């Protein structure tokens, strides 16, 4: 499940940004 | 010529029962979907707010796997988590971080000494 | 020392390094994290008896 | 001998209507239960995270009754709450 890890890394890597406005899905028809 | 009427006056009423019950269930599903949409919108804010305190735990739960992160600005950068093998653990029985987390050492991978973290993660 | 900050303002992203800016990227230039645990219920079908 | 057929061609179609509607509702309930499971898993993390700031308020809401707590380590210990009477303020 949760293995021991000694990464402790804060260098350059993949970036991700939080969304600001979630679009609501729709399914109406007919 | 003539049209072949069948003496089954029950087919039309069975269709109404199915059609009537279908219309109401589909309306309930639409009402429930709208409520879930608003709740998920609020939960997004509560997740962003908590990320400013302990980014590692919040990011790990979102991904579902152990990762590492560091918020050096408004955009959070995710690093990769390198694991280690259970080969050497040290548990000193004295604390003298203000001696809060225990001074521990490990080996294999690399070897070093440090303070035990949280969720079976070592510095 | 090295200081990667890259704030965001309006419909624009300003990237700063070592207390200095050198690039500008649109919002779509960076992927967006998503947390939308959602139902996948399907409306009941239509049947002609 | 013979089998006693009844001239009721409607019983079979009524059974299909009930059976068809039963199959779809039970599938919707399963889909909804899975979504609620994931939400509750996330809410567990948000509760543990907030306990590190104000343990007393978080613990009281979870229990539903006024209690006292103090986080002296990774395991939270809950003490008993002794009340007082409105006699002097």
């Amino acid at each position: 499940s949760f293995p021991f890890r000694v990464c402790e890394l804060s260098s350059h890597g993949d970036l991700f940004r939080f969304s600001s406005d979630i679009q609501c899905p729709s399914f109406g028809t007919r | 010529k003539s049209l072949g009427t069948l003496n089954n006056p029950a087919t039309v009423q069975i269709q109404f029962a199915y059609d009537s019950l279908r219309r109401q269930i589909n309306r309930m599903l639409g009402d429930l979907a709208r409520a879930w949409c608003l709740e998920q919108k609020r939960q997004n804010m509560v997740l962003r707010e908590l990320t400013k305190i302990n980014p590692t735990t919040v990011m790990s739960s979102i991904y579902g796997k152990a990762v590492a992160a560091k918020r050096l600005g408004d955009v959070i950068s995710v690093s990769q988590c390198v694991p280690v093998n259970q080969a050497t653990v040290t548990l000193r029985k004295s604390m003298r971080m203000c001696y809060s987390r225990p001074l521990v050492s490990f080996s294999f991978t690399k070897t070093y000494e440090g303070q035990l973290g949280t969720d079976n993660e070592i510095f | 020392a090295t200081s990667q900050y890259y704030f965001q303002s309006g419909n624009e992203i300003h990237v700063y390094n070592d207390y200095h800016h050198f690039k500008t990227i649109e919002l779509d230039g960076i992927a967006t994290l998503q947390t939308f645990i959602s139902l996948n219920t399907s409306l009941i079908e239509n049947i002609d008896f």
